[PDB]
Protein backbone atom coordinates (compact mmCIF):
# COMPACT_ATOMS: atom_id res chain seq x y z
CA UNK A 1 0.00 0.00 0.00
CA UNK A 2 1.22 3.78 -0.04
CA UNK A 3 3.13 5.06 2.52
CA UNK A 4 2.46 8.57 3.64
CA UNK A 5 5.50 10.83 3.21
CA UNK A 6 7.02 12.32 6.55
CA UNK A 7 5.64 10.04 8.98
CA UNK A 8 5.86 11.01 12.73
CA UNK A 9 8.96 9.96 14.28
CA UNK A 10 7.32 8.02 17.00
CA UNK A 11 4.44 5.78 17.50
CA UNK A 12 0.99 6.57 16.40
CA UNK A 13 -2.11 6.33 18.47
CA UNK A 14 -4.70 8.14 16.43
CA UNK A 15 -6.01 8.50 13.16
CA UNK A 16 -8.81 11.18 11.54
CA UNK A 17 -9.67 12.23 8.10
CA UNK A 18 -11.66 15.57 7.64
CA UNK A 19 -14.97 15.80 7.08
CA UNK A 20 -17.46 16.07 4.01
CA UNK A 21 -17.85 19.95 4.44
CA UNK A 22 -13.99 20.45 3.38
CA UNK A 23 -12.84 19.61 -0.98
CA UNK A 24 -10.25 16.82 -0.97
CA UNK A 25 -9.05 14.83 1.70
CA UNK A 26 -6.61 16.01 4.46
CA UNK A 27 -5.15 13.09 7.11
CA UNK A 28 -4.53 13.81 11.13
CA UNK A 29 -2.38 11.80 12.95
CA UNK A 30 -1.37 11.82 16.82
CA UNK A 31 2.24 10.17 18.45
CA UNK A 32 3.74 9.63 21.01
CA UNK A 33 6.60 12.20 20.38
CA UNK A 34 3.57 15.02 21.18
CA UNK A 35 2.79 15.93 18.16
CA UNK A 36 -0.23 16.52 15.75
CA UNK A 37 0.65 16.93 12.31
CA UNK A 38 -1.92 17.17 9.16
CA UNK A 39 -1.07 15.66 5.71
CA UNK A 40 -2.81 16.70 2.53
CA UNK A 41 -3.90 13.38 0.74
CA UNK A 42 -5.18 13.94 -3.55
CA UNK A 43 -6.53 11.70 -5.97
CA UNK A 44 -2.97 10.44 -7.23
CA UNK A 45 -2.06 8.73 -3.21
CA UNK A 46 0.38 11.73 -2.88
CA UNK A 47 0.46 13.14 0.27
CA UNK A 48 1.90 16.88 1.40
CA UNK A 49 2.57 18.02 4.78
CA UNK A 50 0.54 20.93 5.69
CA UNK A 51 1.20 21.94 9.10
CA UNK A 52 2.00 20.95 12.86
CA UNK A 53 1.00 21.43 16.13
CA UNK A 54 2.81 19.78 19.71
CA UNK A 55 1.72 19.17 23.17
CA UNK A 56 3.95 18.66 26.20
CA UNK A 57 2.56 15.18 26.01
CA UNK A 58 1.93 12.49 24.25
CA UNK A 59 -1.07 12.57 22.17
CA UNK A 60 -3.83 10.27 22.10
CA UNK A 61 -6.90 11.44 20.23
CA UNK A 62 -7.87 13.88 17.51
CA UNK A 63 -10.93 14.99 15.69
CA UNK A 64 -12.48 17.55 13.74
CA UNK A 65 -15.47 20.22 13.65
CA UNK A 66 -17.99 19.41 11.28
CA UNK A 67 -17.40 22.83 9.24
CA UNK A 68 -13.79 21.39 8.73
CA UNK A 69 -12.51 24.82 9.95
CA UNK A 70 -10.76 23.10 13.42
CA UNK A 71 -8.86 20.01 14.65
CA UNK A 72 -8.76 18.87 18.12
CA UNK A 73 -6.21 17.05 20.07
CA UNK A 74 -6.38 15.18 23.34
CA UNK A 75 -3.11 14.66 25.28
CA UNK A 76 -1.15 12.66 28.39
CA UNK A 77 -0.40 16.60 29.67
CA UNK A 78 -4.00 16.56 30.73
CA UNK A 79 -5.37 19.21 28.22
CA UNK A 80 -6.78 19.20 24.81
CA UNK A 81 -6.38 22.33 22.46
CA UNK A 82 -8.24 23.90 19.42
CA UNK A 83 -6.39 24.05 16.42
CA UNK A 84 -7.74 26.38 14.07
CA UNK A 85 -6.12 25.90 10.89
CA UNK A 86 -6.47 28.98 8.40
CA UNK A 87 -4.80 30.92 11.17
CA UNK A 88 -2.65 28.10 12.18
CA UNK A 89 -2.67 28.92 16.17
CA UNK A 90 -3.83 26.03 18.78
CA UNK A 91 -5.42 27.38 22.23
CA UNK A 92 -6.22 25.09 24.78
CA UNK A 93 -10.28 24.24 25.51
CA UNK A 94 -10.47 21.58 27.74
CA UNK A 95 -8.16 20.64 31.76
CA UNK A 96 -8.36 17.60 33.28
CA UNK A 97 -6.95 15.95 36.75
CA UNK A 98 -5.01 13.40 34.30
CA UNK A 99 -4.52 12.26 30.37
CA UNK A 100 -7.35 13.00 27.82
CA UNK A 101 -7.55 9.62 26.10
CA UNK A 102 -10.53 10.52 23.67
CA UNK A 103 -11.88 13.80 21.94
CA UNK A 104 -15.37 13.84 20.04
CA UNK A 105 -17.14 17.12 18.63
CA UNK A 106 -20.92 16.87 19.06
CA UNK A 107 -23.18 18.69 16.62
CA UNK A 108 -26.27 18.58 17.98
CA UNK A 109 -29.38 20.83 16.64
CA UNK A 110 -29.07 22.87 20.01
CA UNK A 111 -25.83 23.03 21.24
CA UNK A 112 -22.32 21.84 20.26
CA UNK A 113 -19.08 20.85 21.86
CA UNK A 114 -15.87 19.15 22.65
CA UNK A 115 -16.66 15.89 24.51
CA UNK A 116 -13.45 15.06 26.16
CA UNK A 117 -12.70 11.47 28.28
CA UNK A 118 -10.39 11.57 30.63
CA UNK A 119 -8.03 8.55 32.92
CA UNK A 120 -9.61 11.04 35.89
CA UNK A 121 -12.59 8.83 35.51
CA UNK A 122 -14.43 12.42 34.10
CA UNK A 123 -16.43 13.01 31.37
CA UNK A 124 -16.36 16.79 30.37
CA UNK A 125 -18.29 19.03 27.54
CA UNK A 126 -16.77 22.24 26.79
CA UNK A 127 -17.70 25.04 24.41
CA UNK A 128 -13.88 26.05 23.08
CA UNK A 129 -14.66 29.94 24.30
CA UNK A 130 -14.72 28.99 28.18
CA UNK A 131 -12.77 28.19 30.59
CA UNK A 132 -15.70 26.36 32.51
CA UNK A 133 -16.70 23.01 31.37
CA UNK A 134 -20.38 23.51 30.23
CA UNK A 135 -20.97 19.90 31.58
CA UNK A 136 -19.06 17.20 33.37
CA UNK A 137 -20.08 13.68 34.30
CA UNK A 138 -18.45 11.10 36.49
CA UNK A 139 -17.19 7.85 35.10
CA UNK A 140 -17.02 4.80 36.99
CA UNK A 141 -13.37 3.49 36.19
CA UNK A 142 -11.07 5.09 33.61
CA UNK A 143 -11.69 6.19 30.21
CA UNK A 144 -10.11 3.49 27.89
CA UNK A 145 -12.27 4.85 24.02
CA UNK A 146 -15.52 6.41 23.27
CA UNK A 147 -17.26 7.11 19.71
CA UNK A 148 -20.10 9.70 18.56
CA UNK A 149 -22.65 9.57 16.77
CA UNK A 150 -25.68 12.10 17.47
CA UNK A 151 -27.89 11.37 19.66
CA UNK A 152 -25.60 8.57 20.88
CA UNK A 153 -21.95 8.00 22.37
CA UNK A 154 -20.49 5.42 24.10
CA UNK A 155 -17.97 5.16 26.54
CA UNK A 156 -15.74 2.11 27.78
CA UNK A 157 -13.80 2.59 31.17
CA UNK A 158 -11.33 -0.01 32.78
CA UNK A 159 -13.27 -2.71 34.71
CA UNK A 160 -14.93 -3.26 31.77
CA UNK A 161 -17.17 -0.85 32.21
CA UNK A 162 -19.47 0.41 29.17
CA UNK A 163 -21.87 2.94 29.35
CA UNK A 164 -24.40 4.51 26.39
CA UNK A 165 -25.38 8.25 26.84
CA UNK A 166 -28.24 10.24 24.79
CA UNK A 167 -27.21 13.87 23.21
CA UNK A 168 -30.49 15.25 22.94
CA UNK A 169 -31.03 18.90 24.32
CA UNK A 170 -28.33 18.07 27.06
CA UNK A 171 -25.95 14.92 27.17
CA UNK A 172 -26.97 12.51 30.14
CA UNK A 173 -26.72 8.79 30.63
CA UNK A 174 -28.92 6.33 28.72
CA UNK A 175 -27.80 3.00 30.24
CA UNK A 176 -24.94 0.75 31.40
CA UNK A 177 -24.02 -2.32 29.55
CA UNK A 178 -23.17 -5.31 31.60
CA UNK A 179 -19.93 -6.02 28.82
CA UNK A 180 -20.29 -8.95 26.18
CA UNK A 181 -16.16 -9.18 27.01
CA UNK A 182 -14.74 -10.67 29.29
CA UNK A 183 -11.24 -8.65 28.66
CA UNK A 184 -9.97 -5.39 29.25
CA UNK A 185 -11.38 -2.98 26.15
CA UNK A 186 -9.36 -1.02 23.59
CA UNK A 187 -11.57 -0.14 21.33
CA UNK A 188 -15.09 0.84 19.99
CA UNK A 189 -17.70 2.20 17.47
CA UNK A 190 -21.15 3.03 16.71
CA UNK A 191 -22.66 1.74 13.65
CA UNK A 192 -25.90 3.32 12.18
CA UNK A 193 -28.91 1.23 11.17
CA UNK A 194 -30.89 1.30 7.07
CA UNK A 195 -32.44 4.37 7.77
CA UNK A 196 -29.06 6.29 8.82
CA UNK A 197 -29.81 6.20 12.80
CA UNK A 198 -27.38 5.21 15.04
CA UNK A 199 -28.20 1.48 16.52
CA UNK A 200 -25.49 -0.11 18.26
CA UNK A 201 -21.56 -0.22 18.31
CA UNK A 202 -18.21 -2.74 18.08
CA UNK A 203 -16.65 -2.94 20.95
CA UNK A 204 -12.67 -4.73 20.70
CA UNK A 205 -10.86 -6.35 23.68
CA UNK A 206 -7.53 -7.31 24.17
CA UNK A 207 -8.46 -10.86 23.74
CA UNK A 208 -8.55 -10.98 19.98
CA UNK A 209 -12.30 -10.68 19.96
CA UNK A 210 -14.75 -8.16 18.90
CA UNK A 211 -18.40 -7.84 20.13
CA UNK A 212 -21.10 -6.78 18.22
CA UNK A 213 -24.18 -4.79 20.57
CA UNK A 214 -27.16 -3.71 19.34
CA UNK A 215 -29.07 -1.62 21.82
CA UNK A 216 -32.72 -2.54 21.14
CA UNK A 217 -32.58 -5.30 19.01
CA UNK A 218 -35.70 -8.40 19.34
CA UNK A 219 -33.79 -11.24 20.40
CA UNK A 220 -30.65 -10.04 22.33
CA UNK A 221 -29.32 -13.37 22.71
CA UNK A 222 -29.46 -13.94 19.02
CA UNK A 223 -28.74 -10.38 17.63
CA UNK A 224 -25.78 -9.97 19.90
CA UNK A 225 -22.88 -11.73 18.84
CA UNK A 226 -18.69 -11.88 19.66
CA UNK A 227 -16.50 -13.06 17.48
CA UNK A 228 -12.69 -14.18 17.14
CA UNK A 229 -10.22 -11.98 15.29
CA UNK A 230 -6.15 -10.93 15.06
CA UNK A 231 -5.42 -14.52 16.76
CA UNK A 232 -2.56 -16.31 14.15
CA UNK A 233 -0.96 -22.88 20.96
CA UNK A 234 -2.69 -20.43 19.23
CA UNK A 235 -1.65 -16.83 19.72
CA UNK A 236 -3.82 -13.63 20.31
CA UNK A 237 -3.15 -10.43 20.24
CA UNK A 238 -5.20 -6.97 21.32
CA UNK A 239 -7.42 -5.00 18.92
CA UNK A 240 -6.14 -1.94 18.91
CA UNK A 241 -8.73 -0.12 16.43
CA UNK A 242 -12.49 -0.15 14.53
CA UNK A 243 -14.03 1.72 12.07
CA UNK A 244 -17.04 1.26 9.84
CA UNK A 245 -17.45 1.83 6.05
CA UNK A 246 -19.25 5.37 6.07
CA UNK A 247 -20.96 3.87 3.18
CA UNK A 248 -21.10 -0.18 3.23
CA UNK A 249 -21.56 -0.18 6.87
CA UNK A 250 -19.40 -3.55 7.04
CA UNK A 251 -16.05 -2.69 9.30
CA UNK A 252 -11.88 -2.79 9.82
CA UNK A 253 -10.57 -4.03 12.57
CA UNK A 254 -6.46 -3.68 13.31
CA UNK A 255 -4.54 -5.57 15.93
CA UNK A 256 -1.52 -5.91 17.75
CA UNK A 257 -0.72 -9.19 15.13
CA UNK A 258 0.19 -6.44 12.41
CA UNK A 259 -2.68 -7.20 10.21
CA UNK A 260 -5.89 -5.28 9.65
CA UNK A 261 -8.74 -6.90 8.46
CA UNK A 262 -12.73 -6.38 6.77
CA UNK A 263 -15.71 -7.77 8.19
CA UNK A 264 -19.66 -8.08 7.29
CA UNK A 265 -21.66 -7.93 10.80
CA UNK A 266 -24.54 -7.92 9.19
CA UNK A 267 -23.27 -11.58 7.13
CA UNK A 268 -21.26 -12.65 10.05
CA UNK A 269 -17.94 -12.83 7.99
CA UNK A 270 -14.49 -12.55 7.12
CA UNK A 271 -14.18 -9.96 4.34
CA UNK A 272 -10.42 -10.03 4.15
CA UNK A 273 -7.33 -10.53 6.06
CA UNK A 274 -4.04 -8.78 4.88
CA UNK A 275 -0.35 -9.69 5.61
CA UNK A 276 1.85 -9.42 8.05
CA UNK A 277 3.39 -6.21 8.59
CA UNK A 278 6.90 -5.57 10.79
CA UNK A 279 4.77 -4.38 13.44
CA UNK A 280 1.46 -4.20 14.66
CA UNK A 281 -0.81 -1.77 13.56
CA UNK A 282 -1.88 0.79 16.19
CA UNK A 283 -4.85 2.81 14.58
CA UNK A 284 -6.72 3.40 11.67
CA UNK A 285 -9.33 5.06 9.73
CA UNK A 286 -11.74 6.12 6.81
CA UNK A 287 -11.72 9.16 4.74
CA UNK A 288 -15.50 11.35 4.11
CA UNK A 289 -16.93 8.44 1.81
CA UNK A 290 -14.91 5.38 2.06
CA UNK A 291 -12.88 5.37 -0.85
CA UNK A 292 -9.41 5.80 1.54
CA UNK A 293 -8.67 3.51 4.19
CA UNK A 294 -5.90 4.11 6.21
CA UNK A 295 -3.56 2.54 8.99
CA UNK A 296 -0.78 3.28 10.99
CA UNK A 297 1.82 0.80 11.49
CA UNK A 298 3.79 1.48 15.13
CA UNK A 299 4.64 -0.30 18.66
CA UNK A 300 1.57 -0.24 21.09
CA UNK A 301 3.76 -1.57 23.97
CA UNK A 302 1.74 -4.26 23.95
CA UNK A 303 4.70 -6.91 24.78
CA UNK A 304 6.26 -4.50 27.31
CA UNK A 305 9.37 -1.62 26.42
CA UNK A 306 11.64 -4.43 26.24
CA UNK A 307 10.42 -4.95 22.65
CA UNK A 308 10.29 -1.18 21.73
CA UNK A 309 12.58 -0.35 19.10
CA UNK A 310 12.78 3.46 19.01
CA UNK A 311 14.96 3.31 15.53
CA UNK A 312 12.14 1.48 13.76
CA UNK A 313 10.15 3.59 11.29
CA UNK A 314 6.64 4.61 12.28
CA UNK A 315 4.48 4.37 8.88
CA UNK A 316 1.03 5.27 7.77
CA UNK A 317 -0.77 3.55 4.75
CA UNK A 318 -3.16 4.46 2.85
CA UNK A 319 -5.29 1.55 0.87
CA UNK A 320 -8.06 2.51 -2.10
CA UNK A 321 -10.16 -0.18 -0.19
CA UNK A 322 -13.60 0.96 -0.91
CA UNK A 323 -14.63 -1.99 -3.26
CA UNK A 324 -12.82 -4.48 -0.65
CA UNK A 325 -15.56 -3.77 1.54
CA UNK A 326 -18.71 -3.63 -0.43
CA UNK A 327 -20.61 -6.92 0.70
CA UNK A 328 -22.70 -9.52 -1.46
CA UNK B 1 -8.81 -12.67 0.45
CA UNK B 2 -11.88 -14.93 0.28
CA UNK B 3 -15.01 -14.17 1.99
CA UNK B 4 -15.17 -17.00 5.14
CA UNK B 5 -17.13 -17.05 7.79
CA UNK B 6 -16.64 -15.46 11.32
CA UNK B 7 -15.18 -17.81 13.70
CA UNK B 8 -18.24 -16.78 16.29
CA UNK B 9 -18.13 -17.39 20.39
CA UNK B 10 -20.71 -19.89 20.92
CA UNK C 1 4.71 0.73 37.83
CA UNK C 2 6.09 0.70 34.20
CA UNK C 3 6.27 -2.52 32.93
CA UNK C 4 9.09 -3.72 34.98
CA UNK C 5 8.33 -7.32 34.67
CA UNK C 6 9.40 -8.90 31.60
CA UNK C 7 6.53 -10.32 29.40
CA UNK C 8 5.51 -13.69 29.79
CA UNK C 9 2.21 -14.65 27.67
CA UNK C 10 0.14 -16.35 29.72
CA UNK C 11 -1.67 -20.08 28.33
CA UNK C 12 -5.06 -20.67 28.16
CA UNK C 13 -7.76 -22.42 26.57
CA UNK C 14 -10.38 -22.06 23.49
CA UNK C 15 -4.76 -24.23 23.51
CA UNK C 16 -3.61 -20.39 23.53
CA UNK C 17 -1.14 -17.86 24.07
CA UNK C 18 -2.08 -14.48 24.93
CA UNK C 19 0.61 -12.13 23.42
CA UNK C 20 -0.58 -8.87 25.25
CA UNK C 21 1.45 -7.72 28.47
CA UNK C 22 -2.11 -6.62 30.40
CA UNK C 23 -3.48 -10.25 29.99
CA UNK C 24 -0.73 -10.88 32.79
CA UNK C 25 -2.12 -10.46 36.39
CA UNK C 26 0.49 -7.86 37.50
CA UNK C 27 -0.41 -5.81 35.05
CA UNK C 28 -3.94 -6.46 34.63
CA UNK C 29 -5.55 -3.41 35.56
CA UNK C 30 -3.96 -1.19 34.02
CA UNK C 31 -3.53 -0.51 29.75
CA UNK C 32 -1.26 -0.66 27.30
CA UNK C 33 -1.04 3.32 26.72
CA UNK C 34 -1.06 3.50 31.39
CA UNK C 35 2.12 1.78 31.52
CA UNK C 36 3.35 3.20 28.37
CA UNK C 37 3.20 6.45 29.63
CA UNK C 38 4.71 5.46 33.08
CA UNK C 39 7.46 3.93 30.82
CA UNK C 40 8.34 7.21 29.26
CA UNK C 41 8.53 9.08 32.20
CA UNK C 42 10.75 6.77 34.17
CA UNK C 43 12.65 7.34 31.00
CA UNK C 44 12.64 3.60 30.01
CA UNK C 45 12.79 3.48 26.46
Amino acid sequence: DIEVTSSPDDSIGCLSFSPPTLPGNFLIAGSWANDVRCWEVQDSGQTIPKAQQMHTGPVLDVCWSDDGSKVFTASCDKTAKMWDLSSNQAIQIAQHDAPVKTIHWIKAPNYSCVMTGSWDKTLKFWDTRSSNPMMVLQLPERCYCADVIYPMAVVATAERGLIVYQLENQPSEFRRIESPLKHQHRCVAIFKDKQNKPTGFALGSIEGRVAIHYINPPNPAKDNFTFKCHRSPQDIYAVNGIAFHPVHGTLATVGSDGRFSFWDKDARTKLKTSEQLDQPISACCFNHNGNIFAYASSYDWSKGHEFYNPQKKNYIFLRNAAEELKPR
Amino acid sequence: DDEEPMELDY
Amino acid sequence: TGTTIKFNPPTGTDSTKHQCITAMKEYESKSLEELRLEDYQANRK
